């Protein structure tokens, strides 16, 4: 045999078991991780602008690809029994991308620029990424906290929205 | 040794050639000196750069602007030579270069007849800045009431929010009671009657207007509403009906005026013509029918915000009449930052896309198994 897998998460036995068999369909290779390429060959996630984000945040490790502990964890954020601020968490870190625990004005522009496309000129979305910092920055360091981020969206009730049943 | 500061704001700004607004609210210490009289150039400066101000100023300039109109007439008297200027609606950039161009109101009289806020991302900033000329020279620049210096319509458009956003309903609040302060009407020189919309089908005389109780909200109908909202009909000066007045099909409210009403007012007061706004003109005025009598045009419109909306392209204009020629001044439109609809920030803005776009790919990751186990927009 080989050792147990420690790790944290909202999912019964039978959850995990049922997550379990969805990874190994995913993992093309048999390897034990999922690389980029397995995520993408799914078609409708070609045009997905968040793939890669998504994937950055599950990797915890950081070694590029989602081992079976870290696709549990993952997928444990979005649980119908996860709470409001874990569902907000997660949300912060699409925007954190170097994962130091403050969005920069760089990356809330970077991020924005993956969903935005050239819907905005980069000097419109420039502008509007300043104000928003300024105007949620309460502590004049010139990024966001998570607790100034949640400030802002804590009404929004868009963890609501953000569930998946397995 | 010490942590580490955090790294320079904007050290990873992408665009590091666009101006970065102020991060501090200008102080009383700042804007108001000695005698408390507030620093033009100090607010203006400020502005500009898109900076805010601190709550109690704001309040204080509004309800100071609000005591000062108070105390008018509800039709002021006002003496050439003067510029008078049509709707400003929030285009703070464009009402920076309307002032280029009348000149400084340190030597130059003006009139504005209203619609000062609304559909403009900068309603406040024009606010507290004619605020402030209205403080810095009482007997020299006049502000009357245009039809969006209400509730109903600042609820209902951009500008409640706007304050919301930037101030608080504090200001919000005060600015309604400073708008129900203004001035409905001015004679010009003996000569012109000057409101925002037009005339009133229960107005005869000058009389009936200053008449009027004007510290209140606008009807939905009657003399009051009618100054702020009636318009000249499509074909004035060229109507088939002598109809005086019809109703207002485009409004929704008040009503048209036909080229005999004008004349019958005109004639009946001794006046030479109606000055209004309200209608966005693509040359930045218009100037309707002669009357006979006189050969002098019997209304005039003047719109002093270009490129209104940022789609119409149309120039602005002030009215100059000094030296008994009335000459209009033309001017086109100037940058100015953008700002997503109703204010919002990029989080609240981008928030829900974020949350369908995880979601969606999660739900697509996890029905990779059918049982077995058993693009974004302004
Ligand atoms: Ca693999
Ligand atoms: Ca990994
Ligand atoms: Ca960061
Ligand atoms: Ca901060
Ligand atoms: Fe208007
Ligand atoms: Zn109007």
């Amino acid at each position: 045999a080989s050792y147990p897998l420690e790790m944290c998460s909202h999912f019964d036995a039978d959850e995990i078991k049922r997550l379990g068999k969805r990874f190994k369909k995913l993992d093309l290779d048999n390897s034990g991780s999922l690389s980029v390429e397995e995520f993408m060959s799914l078609p409708e996630l070609q045009q997905n602008p968040l793939v890669q984000r998504v994937i950055d945040i599950f990797d915890t490790d950081g070694n590029g690809e989602v081992d079976f502990k870290e696709f549990i964890e993952g997928v444990s954020q979005f649980s119908v029994k996860g709470d409001k601020e874990q569902k907000l968490r997660f949300a912060f870190r699409i925007y954190d991308m170097d994962k130091d625990g403050y969005i920069s004005n760089g990356e809330l522009f970077q991020v924005l620029k993956m969903m935005v496309g050239n819907n905005l000129k980069d000097t419109q979305l420039q502008q509007i990424v300043d104000k928003t910092i300024i105007n949620a920055d309460k502590d004049g360091d010139g990024r966001i906290s998570f607790e100034e981020f949640c400030a802002v969206v804590g009404g929004l009730d868009i963890h609501k929205k953000m569930v998946v049943d397995v | 040794p010490p942590p580490p500061p955090p790294p320079p704001p904007g050290a990873d700004r992408v665009v590091k050639a666009v101006p970065f607004p102020p991060t501090h609210r200008l102080t009383s210490e700042e804007v108001f000196d000695l005698d408390g009289i507030p620093r033009v150039d100090v607010l203006k400066n400020h502005l500009v750069k898109e900076g805010r101000v601190d709550e109690e100023i704001a309040l204080r300039i509004i309800n100071e602007g609000a005591a000062i109109l108070r105390r008018e007439k509800t039709m002021i008297e006002v003496e050439a030579p003067i510029t008078v200027c049509g709707d400003i609606h929030g285009q703070f950039f464009d009402l920076m270069k309307l002032f280029e161009v009348g000149g400084s109101p340190a030597n130059t009289r003006y009139l504005f007849l209203g619609d000062y806020v609304d559909r403009g991302y900068f309603s406040i900033e024009c606010v507290l800045y004619l605020w402030v000329l209205k403080i810095l020279y009482p007997s020299t620049l006049f502000l009357l009431r245009g039809n969006h210096e209400c509730r109903h319509l600042t609820e209902y458009f951009t500008f409640k929010q706007e304050c919301k956003i930037k101030y608080s309903e504090r200001v919000y609040e005060a600015c309604m009671e400073a708008f129900d302060s203004l001035p409905l009407a001015a004679l010009l020189n003996q000569q012109f009657l000057c409101v925002h919309g037009g005339l009133s089908p229960e107005i005869h005389t000058l009389d009936d207007i200053r008449r009027l109780d004007r510290f209140k909200e606008p009807p939905a109908f009657g003399p009051m509403c009618d100054l702020l909202w009636s318009d000249p009909s499509e074909d004035f000066g060229n109507e088939k009906s002598q109809e005086h007045f019809s109703h207002n099909t485009v409004r929704g409210c008040s009503y048209f005026y036909n080229y005999p009403a004008v004349c019958e007012f005109l004639q009946n007061n001794n006046l030479l013509s109606i000055i209004r706004a309200h209608e966005a003109q693509d040359a930045g005025y218009r100037m309707y029918r002669k009357s006979q009598t006189t050969g002098f045009p019997s209304l005039i419109t003047i719109f002093s915000a270009p490129n209104y909306l940022d789609v119409y392209n149309n120039k602005a204009a002030v009215l100059k009449y000094e030296n008994n020629v009335m000459n209009i001044r033309q001017f086109n439109c100037s940058p100015h930052p953008y700002w997503l609809p109703n204010f919002m920030d990029v989080f609240t803005w981008s928030l829900p896309f974020v949350g369908e776009k995880v979601t969606e790919m999660l739900v697509n990751v996890l029905s990779i198994c059918s049982d077995d186990e058993l693009v974004f927009s302004v």
